[PDB]
């Protein structure tokens, strides 16, 4: 709406594009930079005692 | 023919009922823990940290896809709740 040039300038982030640097608010550290609990807090609490939360990836 | 127990064994056997009761209670406790952790997963799932990096990624790929990717790709401006009670970021900042 402001301008195609304005949008292009806003989106461009690097002068040299040969390097890929994804934007992250923070970098994972625990569990070898992984997430153990990919769930909500409620799911994390309940799934340890209630059936149906685990989807049996087989 | 007095086929009685040896004296040392007979003396030792006095405390055996306490051992039996301890085993009963301990088996009960262990079985309760096993069943509580077994029912939700239908198995005794190995701990997440007891796994290779690739194994961890493969295990959690499906959960990531079902919980984050699909809402992210089906997102609409009017899907978000106005109360700001949205799901927390996967890596909280
Ligand atoms: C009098 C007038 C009338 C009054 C009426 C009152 C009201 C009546 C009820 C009314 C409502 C009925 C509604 C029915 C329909 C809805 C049902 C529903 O929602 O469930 C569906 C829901 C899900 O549906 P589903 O997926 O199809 O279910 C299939 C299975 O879940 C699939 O299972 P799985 O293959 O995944 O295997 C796992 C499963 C398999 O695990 C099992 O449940 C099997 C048994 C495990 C071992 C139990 C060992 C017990 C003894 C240990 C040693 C104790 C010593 C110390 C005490 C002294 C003992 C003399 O275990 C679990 O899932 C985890 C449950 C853990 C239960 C906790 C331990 C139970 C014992 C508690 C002891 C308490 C301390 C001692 C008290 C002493 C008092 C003197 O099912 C369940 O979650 C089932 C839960 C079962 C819990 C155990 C129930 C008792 C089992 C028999 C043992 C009884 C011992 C009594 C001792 C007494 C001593 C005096
Ligand atoms: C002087 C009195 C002495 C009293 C001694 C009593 C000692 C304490 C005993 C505690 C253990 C009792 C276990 C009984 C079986 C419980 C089964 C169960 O909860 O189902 C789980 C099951 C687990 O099944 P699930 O995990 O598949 O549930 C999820 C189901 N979907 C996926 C569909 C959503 O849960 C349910 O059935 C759901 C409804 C639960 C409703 C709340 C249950 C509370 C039970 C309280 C029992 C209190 C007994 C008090 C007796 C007093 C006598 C005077």
């Amino acid at each position: 709406v402001h301008g195609e040039e304005y949008a292009q300038k806003m989106q461009k982030r690097f002068h040299q594009t040969d390097i890929w640097a994804p934007f992250r608010h923070r970098y994972a550290y625990m569990y070898n930079s992984s997430n153990k609990n990919v769930k909500d807090y409620k799911q994390v609490t309940l799934s340890r005692y209630i059936n149906g939360f685990d989807k049996f990836n087989v | 023919v007095n086929t009685a127990y040896p004296t040392p064994l007979k003396t030792i056997l006095k405390t055996t009922p306490a051992f039996v009761v301890y085993f009963v209670f301990g088996l009960g406790f262990s079985t309760v823990i096993y069943d509580v952790v077994y029912h939700p997963k239908d198995r005794i799932e190995r701990f997440y940290f007891r796994s290779s990096k690739f194994e961890r990624l493969s295990r959690k790929r499906d959960e990531k896809l079902r919980h984050y990717f699909k809402p992210a790709i089906e997102w609409q401006p009017w899907y978000n709740t106005s109360t700001n009670n949205n799901t927390r970021p996967l890596l909280r900042y």
